[PDB]
């Protein structure tokens, strides 16, 4: 009953903000730690952010650390990525990552940047 | 050990670093022991020794390691405060009270030379004192007996700090302030009952940690997010909950030793063999039925630890391994010894651990040239 | 023990390295300590 969707890909121009929704039903966001990856053509998934479960800290990769913001609501069940100062480099599909005794990859949405 | 004093013809040698007197009651520290001036260690336990000046000169300059295990709070000399050379300190001893907590402890802050401070004194929270000696530290050691530790934002402003050792702290859970710690490069956290340890996705602000030792506790799964810690060389788990090994963790081809004995282990993943550096293989006490190919890849792989599991039969790609310096196969159920493991130039009898009435399968000219590899 | 029983060993919830246990004592119930210290035991003996 763990599923994990994603919303909110598409295309920007360089330099923008885009928003990236994933969405649980089968756990709680509240108390399971999040995480969103990224794959690029030619090139093997990367990490991109993580969130936690206690304190709110959140972790993201450094080549894009500070250009993205990982934020969770609770009421909604819901992660919300925004990213700003949008650049060519970070074309990918992002997918959101979870571990509730197996594996829970989303559905992923494709973000090419203009 | 349990003497009436100290002896004065201990003092008849110049080669003599480390001096250990235990249980040794009222001994005075004569002037005589300039006799030896290249002593840098002394183990002082349960005898709170009387110095004198010419003593206390000596061992302000030219001491390094102090080792005090005390029954009671008074079995600690005053004195040793006021040392300025000290590099290496030990305090063994429930110093912990009620009221008058790290008291004790109050002159630590004149060991200004320190490097190095290990505690084993039941310390329920972390000590003011400890933070103060912090500010240039290169290894500290807290070891609870098991008693929960409690930092709270105490343990991120030793910033000099290269080396971290929290032993049975009962923290259950991983403190962010280790993560502000840059400079830390090797973490222990024994036995403290983990069983989530997400908070790794964080260690990516250490860019010199190579070593992580996470073993004698609960984890049930490794997460994937381990991958991003690509300098790992030695990585201990073992003695977990673990019975599943992400991929994503063969993602650090710098590793070198990995430890995952006593698991819940029953397969090892094709990228196993991805790691050139692999040096080192313990998975004892396991579930695990056969050896991938890939594992063989790792023509350096300098340790084999195979017992207590099920393998059925021994792969003969083992002797495509050269640089094979030890394997203990004690404990399996295996048919024969292939003749395969007999070519590693580096193997011997000793290295190799297996039964006699197996040993004895392998051809005579094979057990031969073993024993006399073995004899010289 | 009548009324006291299985109060005498409740400190073995202080040994939290404590792993085997073995007891040979005609009990019929399970003591209350026991139960609450068997989280981290990996072997548990009772010759009633």
């Amino acid at each position: 009953q763990v599923q994990l969707v994603e919303s909110g890909g598409g295309l920007v121009q360089a330099g923008g903000s885009l928003r990236l929704s994933c969405a649980a039903s089968g756990f709680p966001v509240g108390r399971h730690f999040m995480y969103w990856y990224r794959q690029a053509p030619g090139k093997e998934r990367e990490w991109v952010a993580a969130i936690y479960s206690y304190g709110e800290y959140t972790e993201y990769a450094d080549s894009v650390k500070g250009r993205f913001t990982i934020s969770r609501d609770n009421a909604k069940n819901t992660v919300y990525l925004q990213m700003n100062s949008l650049k060519p480099e970070d074309t990918a599909v992002y997918y959101c990552y979870v571990y509730v005794g197996n594996e829970y990859w989303g559905q992923g949405t494709q973000v090419t940047v203009s | 050990f349990m003497l009436s004093g100290i002896p004065d013809t201990v003092f008849d040698l110049v080669e003599l670093e480390v001096l250990k007197l235990e249980l040794i009651p009222d001994v005075t520290i004569p002037p005589s022991i300039a006799q030896l001036t290249g002593l840098k260690e002394l183990w002082l336990y349960h005898t709170a020794a009387k110095i004198e000046a010419p003593a206390l000169a000596f061992l302000r300059e030219n001491l390094r390691a102090l080792h005090i295990k005390f029954t009671d709070i008074k079995e600690i000399p005053l004195w040793i405060y006021s040392l300025k050379t000290l590099e290496e300190l030990h305090l063994t001893g429930n110093l912990s009270a009620e009221n008058n907590r790290y008291i004790v402890i109050d002159g630590l802050r004149e060991l200004k030379r320190l490097k190095v401070l290990r505690l084993k004194s039941n310390l329920s929270k972390l000590p003011q004192v400890v933070t103060d000696v912090g500010v240039h530290l290169q290894k500290l050691s807290i070891n609870n007996e098991g008693t929960k530790l409690i930092v709270l934002n105490s343990l991120k402003k030793m910033v000099n700090l290269t080396e971290l050792e929290l032993i049975r702290c009962d923290l259950e859970r991983i403190p962010h302030s280790i993560f502000s710690l840059h400079n830390l490069q090797e973490i222990d956290l024994k036995d403290n009952n983990l069983k989530t340890i997400e908070e790794i996705i964080s260690f990516q602000h250490l860019h010199r940690l190579t070593c992580l030792k996470l073993w004698y506790n609960h984890i049930a799964y490794i997460p994937i997010q381990i991958g991003n810690l690509t300098n790992l060389e030695r990585l201990y788990l073992n003695r977990n909950k673990i019975e599943k090994i992400p991929t994503q963790l063969f993602y650090c081809r710098k590793l070198r030793y990995l430890d995952l004995s006593h698991n819940n282990l029953t397969f090892l993943p094709a990228d196993i063999g991805l790691l050139q550096n692999l040096q080192n293989l313990a998975v004892t006490a396991n579930r695990i039925e056969a050896l991938p190919p890939e594992l063989f890849q790792c023509r350096k792989l300098r340790a084999l630890h195979l017992g207590n599991n099920v393998l059925q039969s021994l792969p003969s790609r083992v002797g495509e391994l050269t640089n094979l310096t030890q394997i203990e196969l004690r404990g399996n159920r295996l048919e024969c010894l292939p003749v395969e493991l007999g070519e590693c130039p580096l193997l011997k009898r000793s290295g190799l651990v297996v039964e006699e009435d197996l040993f004895s399968t392998l051809p005579p000219e094979v057990k031969e040239r073993l024993w006399r590899a073995d004899k010289e």
